[PDB]
């Protein structure tokens, strides 16, 4: 897979006063997220957790608590200003993980190379009754 | 600058559309594939902002809708005046209003309801009323059925005229944007034009018609030979006989020696023992001074000339250190989004309705009003209910604005931005205050009740036990009772009589007002009110502040204003839309209003209302057990709720029997609401499915595919039925009790 | 006399109820002019409830131990002017309505989108279908005879 | 014109007039037969 | 693995779920069982929050993607604290 | 007599020790 | 995050840093006993004056013994929370970074054994504070109102 990650660097942050939507104990103990994109021009955009702020020129760096907010902001940036982006996960050990594209091409369209994790080749009605599988680990949809 | 620009004939008055429902919504106009179509049709009729994208057309539409509303109001007034003219005993009531029950509605003798036309005195039979029109019609010196008749006619004329004006302004001459969006001249006029000149012309109608005829009636005369109004202005000699100063034309006014008119324009204050009402001289001075004040206020803003301010030139100057840039640009927000204006105006109107409800009872303006108990009570509680509803609507539409038309890119602001930037702190602290008030205002009642049922009365919360004193209220009352001494020499007594100083006003063996003392029970009830209000504010403010996006759902706004949930994911996401926040807050507002009105009823019937003996001993309607039985919930059951519910429950086989019947249906619906509030949908969907099968078996399956109501509509119908049940119950209770005993 | 219920053509508590009712009505009547239209309507209702008591004392109404009518729906046509005849009359009316509605729907089923005619009725077809009520017993009868009233295994779709 | 006819054939107004007529019939029957408890015809 | 996603061969490869997946769970892969020659796949069920909006879109006969619930975790619960 | 010994015990101290024991239990982590 | 004058100011940070719950330059047991005697002097007042025997000449001892009992209950709760959340050889979870950024030694107060010393100190201090409030309220008791 010639789809390498980008190893999220430490680049400046958007101009924002700092507010009660930031991180909490969770981010400092378990995990948090960082979304990163390059911007075309200093404009205004509403952060997910409150108010609005301005971005800068070049690459950006925003931190957030949960992946859902990051991806919501990313879809907003892709449907409002037509720019690409990534977001990374961080662990308190110091690890950094690359999550969303996994190839660079959106998961919206086809790109061979992805495996087939979690298919069942039978219509929904073919599932069986729990009695046939009771007292076991298996379930009907498996 | 500003001009009269309009447009000509956008839409033609053609019935082409009336036969095609849902012409406005593209999807609705296609056809009802199922039954939810006919719910969705009504559900979004008035939703103007979801029918276009430009403010011009929706502004025209709301301009026409206002005319529709005004036409309905005029028709209602006309119906009222008519039923007063052709179907009342109003003349007999004017003969002597001390012990003659105002009745203005008779019922047809068809199905045994003749008993409804009970005994009201004065040789009349009819359903007794409590609207309180009669005090007004005696204030304005109507005193003749011809006047009611012609007034009803004129009201009908104005109604048809307004309906016309509506049709014409939407269809033929539609206003343009630069007219609507021009708020400077609108403020200028409405300040100077509508309110000021209104109060001025009313002061006219009072000093030239009401005042003399009312003074004559107080002297005591059959209104038959009372001189007609116009015969009091044409021939001056009558008013001359009344008021010497009034026979001096216009010299004492223009020549600045106004003190001559001191007789009919004065500043007495207090009430008038002849009728308990207000000294009409005072109310005339009031209306006139208010007219002058509004006129001088109206001249603020520059409209076309070179003088005057600009509503953009006022905000941007204010910019403090903490907040920063101040109100810059807010002028654009409140001029480019109707929902914002609707919310602001609904909030202010609800607050004004509440304060009107309050100021009514404590300062009875009309004559012979503070002695028709039911009228006073019913007016107060009605105004309270209207205010509550208006406030909730304000919050809801504020949330709608927050969702749809808010955007920082062009409708920017630096104040609301800060507000939203720390919403969590606001909601957290308000929540903690709500918990604190709940505890220290209800747990007190619980403790008192328990320590009562445990035979430890001397460990109770009352005057006879561990004592809590509302010291600030008594302080203010003392100040208001000693203020006419030095601070306000131009007055004669306290501003009202409810202040803790003076004597009592009683007419026809009944009392109207007297001093009002505050006991620990008043402290507790006031804190209950404060707590419930704080909780309602918490609900609604949380809804508004979190309508955009919460820390639970990141992009709530994109999902729209009114949607049921976001699926059972992430542990369940039921009732997250601001719409559901309003659905919740409605019940709490209902509870606040209910407890407030119960407190009012008990306090009045236990410390003010009642009868006065020949010697002067007072025996109140309920015996004055408030300060000793309002401090236990079990008391509320026993002393007030159970006891004073007698007259509604024995009411069968009497004139008041109607008030009895509702007392059950009110409860019934009240029940019924639960069926919608508790259940869900999928169950009903499967049941409807089986019923559709049972029908289809007989070749009866209708093409309008049956569908159990959508979730949001289920919650809506539930809350509507619940509010209806509660309000109808308290309504029947109040009317039956007060009109039977009082 | 079913379980001892005498008809109030002969019982007494009925007479007591009647007497007390007309008495309270008359006592209410003497608070106006003897000619005032309200007093006139009061006397009218007095004689009206009186003749009601009379009518009840004409049709075999077995009458309670407390002075109240009490229906006898046990099947004996002796007391049938309460259930049997009004029952079959209402059954006729209900069958009328059910059959006319069913026939209208079955007819209008054959169109492009029958919903448009289910919300906005074909008032012409409605008028020329509606008066068929006089056929509802017999017509449906033949239907069941010819099995054209029910279906066997067509459940969804149509 | 025909538009107002099709509009008049919309279920709300038709239902209102039908129910008004039915209620009028019932109240007139009650007027001409007060309290009408039994079936004193057969 | 907290929740669970399943996909069935009635998938018409219309690709509404992925466009509506809030937390980047699903995707498409080349198949041979429809015109679009593409079927769903769920290799990222960890971040599966659990909202049914995905299968609230699939316009098939009854469904073609099911969201079976299971135990809970810190990320399957939208926790942010 | 005996009630004065027992009722306070089954009201405060025995419920207290039960609650703290179950607290300790449910908070276990092996 | 937002930094208002409340959460960020010289005097407020100074005060909060001076009270025993954050002065890491003292043994945790001593901070515990200090907060204990603080709350002990604290709680005696209303409990005694408004108790269910206030109209009795025993109300003093009554309120004081009640305060002591509440202190004992809360010390039990402290020890229970500590044994629940703190393991016996695992590291600390105290803030080890100050405002400037000086990497702070892990606060021994936030350790199992440290929390135990804290609990014992708090209990002893609460008892002492309660008995001290008693002896100062019912022997040398002129300049007060009660
Ligand atoms: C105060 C009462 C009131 C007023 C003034 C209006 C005003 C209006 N309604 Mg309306 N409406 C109301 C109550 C009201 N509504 C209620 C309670 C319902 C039931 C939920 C509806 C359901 C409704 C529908 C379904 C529609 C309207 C529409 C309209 C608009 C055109 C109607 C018209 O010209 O008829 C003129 C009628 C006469 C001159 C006389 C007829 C008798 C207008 C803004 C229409 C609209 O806005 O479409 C874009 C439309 O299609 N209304
Ligand atoms: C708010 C409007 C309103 C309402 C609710 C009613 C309600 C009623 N009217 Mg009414 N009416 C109204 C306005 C209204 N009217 C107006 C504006 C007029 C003047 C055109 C009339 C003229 C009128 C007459 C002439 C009669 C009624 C009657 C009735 C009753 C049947 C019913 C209580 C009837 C009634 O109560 O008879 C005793 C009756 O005969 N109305
Ligand atoms: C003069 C004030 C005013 C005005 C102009 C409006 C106007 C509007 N409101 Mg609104 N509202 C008001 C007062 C007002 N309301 C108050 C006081 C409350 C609090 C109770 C609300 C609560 C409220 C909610 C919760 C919602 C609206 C909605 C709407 C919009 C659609 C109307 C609709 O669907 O009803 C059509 C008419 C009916 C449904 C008839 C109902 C009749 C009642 C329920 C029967 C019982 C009456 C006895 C419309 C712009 C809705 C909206 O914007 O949808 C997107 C919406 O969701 N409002
Ligand atoms: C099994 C229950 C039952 C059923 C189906 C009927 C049905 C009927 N009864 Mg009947 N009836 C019932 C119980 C029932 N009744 C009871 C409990 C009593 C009182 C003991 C009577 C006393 C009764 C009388 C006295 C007469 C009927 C008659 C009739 C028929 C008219 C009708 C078919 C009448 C009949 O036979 O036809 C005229 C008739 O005269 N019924
Ligand atoms: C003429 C039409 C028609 C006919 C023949 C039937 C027939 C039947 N219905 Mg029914 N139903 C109808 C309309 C009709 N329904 C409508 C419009 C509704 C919605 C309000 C229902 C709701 C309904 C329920 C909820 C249930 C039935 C049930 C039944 C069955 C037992 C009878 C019963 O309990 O009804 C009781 C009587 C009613 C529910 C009253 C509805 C009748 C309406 C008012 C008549 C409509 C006439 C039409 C709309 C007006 C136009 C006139 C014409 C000019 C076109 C029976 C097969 C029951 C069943 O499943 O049995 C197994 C049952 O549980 N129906
Ligand atoms: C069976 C349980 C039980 C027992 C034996 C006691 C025992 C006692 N209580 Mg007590 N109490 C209890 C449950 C109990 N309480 C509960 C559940 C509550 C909360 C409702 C209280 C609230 C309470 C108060 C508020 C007071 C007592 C007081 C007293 C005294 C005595 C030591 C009094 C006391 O000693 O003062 C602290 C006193 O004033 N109790
Ligand atoms: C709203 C909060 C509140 C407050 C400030 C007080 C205040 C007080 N309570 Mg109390 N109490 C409350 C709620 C409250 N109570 C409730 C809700 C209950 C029932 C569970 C009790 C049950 C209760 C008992 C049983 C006793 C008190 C006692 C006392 C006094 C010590 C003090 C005046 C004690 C007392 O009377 O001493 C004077 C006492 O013995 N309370
Ligand atoms: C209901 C609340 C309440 C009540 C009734 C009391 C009652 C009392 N307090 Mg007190 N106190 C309270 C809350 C309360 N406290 C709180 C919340 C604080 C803050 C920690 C204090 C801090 C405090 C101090 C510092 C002192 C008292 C003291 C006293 C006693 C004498 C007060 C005097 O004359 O001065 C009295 C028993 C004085 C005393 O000698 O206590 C015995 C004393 O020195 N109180
Ligand atoms: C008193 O407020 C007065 C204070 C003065 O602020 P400014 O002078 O910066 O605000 C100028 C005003 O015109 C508002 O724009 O208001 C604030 O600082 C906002 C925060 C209020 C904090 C209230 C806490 C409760
Ligand atoms: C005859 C008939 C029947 C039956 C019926 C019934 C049974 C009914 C019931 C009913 C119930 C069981 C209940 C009810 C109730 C009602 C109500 C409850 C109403 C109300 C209304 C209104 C309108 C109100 C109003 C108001 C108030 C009072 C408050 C607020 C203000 C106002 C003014 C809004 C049958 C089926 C056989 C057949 C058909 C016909
Ligand atoms: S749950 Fe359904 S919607 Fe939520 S992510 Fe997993 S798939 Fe997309
Ligand atoms: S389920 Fe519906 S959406 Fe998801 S893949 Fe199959 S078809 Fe496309």
């Amino acid at each position: 897979g010639f789809v390498p990650p980008q190893l999220d660097p430490s680049t400046p942050s958007p101009i924002f006063g700092g507010s009660t939507g930031g991180l909490l104990r969770k981010a400092q103990v378990e995990e948090f997220y960082v979304i990163t994109w390059t911007s075309p021009k200093e404009q205004v955009f509403e952060m997910p957790t409150g108010g609005a702020a301005i971005m800068r020129e070049g690459p950006n760096l925003l931190k957030l608590a949960r992946k859902e907010q990051c991806l919501a902001l990313g879809n907003r940036l892709r449907s409002k200003y037509k720019i690409a982006y990534q977001f990374y996960r961080v662990f308190p050990n110091g690890e950094v993980q690359y999550l969303h594209p996994k190839d660079g091409v959106y998961p919206e369209k086809v790109n061979a190379g992805r495996q087939g994790v979690g298919q069942n080749f039978r219509s929904i009605g073919k599932n069986v009754s729990p009695i046939e599988v009771k007292f076991t680990g298996k379930n009907s949809f498996d | 600058e500003v001009k009269i620009v309009v447009d000509r004939d956008p839409v033609k008055t053609s019935f082409e559309e009336w036969a095609r429902p849902g012409h406005f919504s593209r999807t609705l106009a296609k056809g009802p594939d199922t039954t939810t179509w006919i719910w969705n049709l009504h559900a979004d009729a008035h939703d103007f902002d979801s029918h276009t994208g430009d403010l011009e057309e929706i502004s025209r539409k709301v301009f026409s809708a206002h005319f529709g509303q005004l036409s309905i109001i005029f028709l209602w007034l006309s119906g009222m005046y008519f039923h007063g003219a052709r179907f009342s005993n109003y003349e007999a009531w004017l003969s002597d209003p001390t012990h003659i029950g105002p009745s203005a509605q008779v019922v047809w003798p068809i199905v045994g309801q003749e008993i409804l036309n009970g005994d009201v005195g004065g040789g009349f039979r009819g359903i007794q009323i409590t609207s309180g029109f009669f005090q007004l019609w005696r204030a304005s010196g109507i005193t003749s059925e011809l006047q009611l008749y012609c007034t009803a006619i004129g009201a009908l004329v104005f109604a048809a005229l307004m309906l016309f004006a509506g049709w014409f302004h939407y269809h033929k001459a539609a206003p343009k944007l630069a007219w609507f969006q021009d708020v400077e001249s609108m403020l200028n006029h409405h300040l100077a034009g509508l309110l000021g000149l209104g109060s001025l012309s009313w002061a006219g109608h009072q000093i030239h018609v009401s005042l003399p005829i009312n003074q004559f009636l107080d002297a005591g005369v059959d209104p038959k030979e009372i001189p007609l109004p116009h015969e009091f202005i044409l021939n001056r000699d009558l008013l001359a006989q009344l008021y010497p100063s009034f026979a001096e034309g216009a010299t004492p006014f223009f020549t600045l020696n106004w003190s001559k008119y001191a007789e009919f324009l004065t500043f007495r204050g207090g009430l008038d023992p002849v009728t308990g009402g207000l000294w009409l001289t005072d109310i005339a001075h009031h209306h006139l001074a208010i007219a002058i004040l509004f006129l001088i206020a109206g001249h603020m803003y520059r409209t076309n000339w070179g003088i005057g301010h600009g509503l953009k030139d006022i905000l941007e100057a204010h910019k403090g250190p903490f907040t920063g840039q101040g109100h810059k640009g807010l002028y654009e927000i409140l001029t480019t989004s109707w929902h914002a204006q609707l919310s602001l105006n609904l909030a202010m109107l609800g607050s004004t309705t509440i304060v009107v409800a309050h100021h009514m009872y404590s300062m009875p303006p009309y004559p012979y009003l503070a002695t028709d108990y039911g009228t006073q009570l019913s007016l107060f509680t009605h105004h309270m209910w209207i205010g509550g509803f208006l406030i909730v609507g304000a919050a809801a539409h504020a949330a709608i604005f927050m969702v749809r038309d808010y955007d920082p890119t062009t409708r920017y602001n630096d104040l609301l931005d800060r507000v939203l930037r720390h919403r969590d702190a606001i909601i957290s602290h308000l929540n903690w205050v709500c918990i604190f008030l709940g505890f220290h205002s209800f747990g007190l009642y619980i403790h008192n009740d328990t320590m009562s049922a445990l035979g430890r009365p001397q460990d109770m919360f009352s005057d006879t036990a561990i004592q809590l004193q509302p010291i600030f209220a008594q302080w203010v009352q003392n100040i208001h009772a000693t203020a006419p001494g030095v601070t306000a020499p131009g007055a004669t007594t306290s501003t009202s009589l409810t202040w803790g100083g003076g004597e009592l006003v009683a007419v026809g063996g009944k009392v109207a007002l007297l001093p009002i003392p505050l006991g620990t029970a008043d402290f507790l009830v006031h804190h209950i009110h404060a707590f419930t209000i704080h909780v309602t504010v918490l609900i609604l403010l949380k809804g508004v502040l979190f309508a955009r996006s919460s820390r639970l759902i990141p992009d709530k706004a994109n999902l729209g204003f009114r949607f049921p949930c976001d699926g059972p994911g992430r542990g369940g996401t039921c009732q997250v839309s601001a719409w559901d926040h309003v659905f919740l807050g409605l019940f709490w507002m209902y509870n606040a209003i209910s407890v407030v009105i119960f407190h009012f009823s008990w306090k009045m019937q236990s410390d003010v209302w009642g009868t006065i003996s020949d010697q002067g001993v007072v025996t109140h309607i309920t015996g004055g057990n408030f300060a000793q039985s309002s401090i236990t919930i079990n008391g509320w059951l026993r002393d007030f709720l159970w006891a004073q519910a007698s007259q509604v429950i024995q009411s069968y086989g009497s004139s008041l029997s109607a008030y009895g019947l509702f007392f059950l249906g009110a409860h019934f619906v009240w029940a019924f609401s639960l069926m919608f509030l508790f259940s869900g949908r999928g169950y009903w969907q499967e049941l409807i499915e089986s019923i559709v099968w049972a029908h289809n078996k007989l070749k009866v399956a209708p093409a309008t595919q049956p569908r159990a109501l959508s979730i949001i509509q289920g919650r809506a119908v539930g809350v509507t039925h619940y509010l209806l049940g509660g309000i109808a119950t308290t309504w029947a209770f109040f009317l039956a009790r007060i009109i039977a005993v009082g | 006399d079913i379980a001892g219920l005498t008809p109030c053509k002969e019982s007494k508590a009925f007479a007591k109820r009647e007497k007390q009712s007309v008495k309270k009505l008359n006592s209410s009547l003497k608070k106006y002019a003897p000619d005032s239209a309200p007093a006139l309507a009061i006397q009218a209702t007095i004689d009206k409830t009186k003749r009601r008591f009379e009518n009840y004392g004409k049709f075999g109404l077995l009458c309670g131990s407390d002075g109240l009518p009490h229906l006898i729906v046990s099947g004996d046509q002796r007391h049938w002017g309460e259930f049997i005849t009004p029952g079959v009359l209402f059954l006729y009316i209900a069958g009328w309505i059910g059959w006319v509605g069913r026939s209208y729907l079955i007819a209008v089923s054959g169109e492009k989108k029958p919903a448009m005619r289910e919300i906005i009725i074909d008032v012409e077809l409605a008028a020329r279908i509606i008066p068929r009520g006089f056929i509802w017993p017999v017509a449906a009868y033949r239907e069941l005879i010819n099995g054209d009233l029910v279906v066997d295994d067509a459940d969804i779709g149509y | 014109m025909r538009d107002i006819k099709t509009y008049l054939s919309v279920a709300p107004v038709l239902s209102t007039l039908w129910f008004g007529a039915l209620a009028g019939l019932l109240i007139e029957i009650n007027r001409l037969f007060p309290d009408a408890l039994s079936f004193p015809f057969f | 693995m907290s929740h669970s996603v399943k996909i069935y061969d009635t998938c018409i490869g219309c690709t509404q779920c992925v466009r509506a997946c809030p937390t980047d769970v699903l995707e498409m892969i080349p198949w041979d069982g429809c015109k679009a020659k593409q079927i769903a796949s769920a290799p990222r069920t960890e971040d599966c929050v659990g909202c049914k909006r995905c299968e609230s879109a699939c316009p098939t006969d009854f469904l073609s993607v099911r969201v079976y619930l299971g135990p809970e975790t810190t990320r399957s619960m939208a926790l942010s604290y | 007599n005996l009630p004065s010994i027992f009722v306070p015990l089954v009201g405060l101290v025995f419920p207290a020790i039960a609650m703290t024991s179950l607290f300790l239990y449910v908070q276990k982590k092996k | 995050s937002l930094e208002t004058p409340v959460t960020s100011s010289p005097l407020v940070a100074w005060y909060l840093s001076n009270l025993p719950a954050y002065r890491t330059a003292v043994s945790p047991l001593l901070r515990g006993i200090e907060v204990g005697l603080a709350h002990g002097y604290l709680l005696v007042g209303p409990f005694a004056l408004t108790g269910p025997l206030r109209n009795t000449p025993v109300h003093g001892q009554a309120g004081t013994l009640g305060a002591i009992g509440l202190v004992s209950i809360l010390s039990v709760c402290l020890t229970m929370y500590g044994v629940a959340s703190f393991n016996e050889g695992e590291p600390s979870t105290a803030p080890v970074l100050t405002l400037t950024g000086r990497k702070k030694e892990a606060d021994k107060l936030q350790t199992a054994e440290g929390w135990s010393q804290f609990t014992g100190g708090f209990f002893f201090g609460g008892v002492s504070g309660a008995v001290w409030a008693y002896f100062l309220l019912y022997v040398l008791d002129l300049p007060y109102f009660f």
